């Protein structure tokens, strides 16, 4: 989006994915920061064993799609203050990994 | 007597005010100008925005042994050019920036 890039203290509390998610203004990119986020796990006792468990949306794979569809906002932005090459060689990543 | 520099320099944070200014010269469309030279340009460009925590450190760095060391002379200091210059390059400032 071109805004002026972050300086991240090494030792603030906060994460860099929080200040990211704290500033940005596009919805699919902040929500998918945001879950990446605060995704801890749950303790849960069974059979007198704790164990510790993924969460829901993770088994079943979905959020993988609201993984990507931020990630395919990332390729309709015109990246000003970029030159076009390394645009190109973005795109192409993004894509082989799409 | 000694000479010190404005405030807005010590804590680094008028380096900001410096990259949001370079940041706008990536988003006009160069008119006047072929698209290789404005390629070469944001390149440039480019590569000294990405090494913005870099430049704030080492501004930073360099206001606190400047305050430092200047604060052990004892003999009054006047801004005064004089005959003889110094020699310096600035492929040498582009080494140290990068």
């Amino acid at each position: 989006f071109g805004m002026q890039r972050m300086h991240y203290r090494n030792g603030d509390p906060q994460t860099p994915f929080q200040i990211a998610e704290q500033q940005i203004q596009n919805f699919q990119v902040a929500n998918w920061l945001h879950f990446v986020n605060n995704n801890y796990f749950r303790q849960v006792v069974i059979d007198g064993v704790l164990n510790q468990v993924l969460n829901d949306n993770i088994r079943n794979g979905h959020v993988i799609n609201q993984l990507m569809e931020a990630l395919m906002q990332l390729s309709r932005q015109q990246f000003p203050t970029m030159p076009v090459d390394y645009k190109r060689s973005i795109q192409r990543g993004i894509l082989l990994l799409s | 007597l000694n000479q010190v520099l404005n405030d807005n320099i010590r804590n680094g944070h008028v380096i900001n005010q410096l990259m949001e200014a370079l940041m706008q010269l990536s988003r006009q469309q160069f008119p006047t100008m072929p698209v290789d030279y404005k390629r070469s340009i944001q390149r440039g460009i480019l590569l000294l925005s990405n090494r913005l925590g870099q430049l704030v450190d080492l501004t930073r760095l360099l206001a606190y042994s400047y305050e430092t060391l200047m604060a052990c002379v004892t003999m009054n200091m006047q801004h005064v050019q004089t005959l003889t210059t110094e020699k310096l390059q600035l492929t040498s400032v582009t080494s140290l920036c990068m």
